[PDB]
């Protein structure tokens, strides 16, 4: 089809990124042993966990 | 996502579909050979004068 932009491959690239992004946020939780490593993961859950750690 | 979809959109306006353009190229290539051959022919048509009570 078009030689000048492989769009089937640009989709597969963009979807490979969305997979390896999830894979790093999983791997983070396994290696640290903590589910909420950063405040993006649960703002209620970080805030409550700090009050309960306190 | 928006960058993939607008790359997809622009690629369709602007990139050669190489399968379509190789139809159009190949038609023209053969027509040129037929038109060269028909010009090589057309230069030889005036030869008929030379036998003509000359």
């Amino acid at each position: 089809m078009v030689v000048q932009h492989n769009l089937t491959a640009m989709n597969a690239n963009r979807q490979l990124g969305i997979t390896t992004g999830a894979q790093a946020k999983s791997s983070e939780k396994l290696s640290s042993g903590y589910k909420i490593n950063r405040a993006a993961d649960d703002a209620a859950g970080l805030t409550i966990s700090e009050k309960m750690r306190s | 996502n928006i960058s993939e979809n607008t790359s997809s959109a622009e690629s369709r306006i602007r990139d050669t579909d190489m399968a379509e353009e190789m139809v159009e190229y190949s038609k023209n290539n053969i027509l040129a050979q037929a038109g060269q051959s028909m010009l090589a022919q057309a230069n030889q048509s005036t030869q008929g004068v030379l036998s003509l009570l000359q």
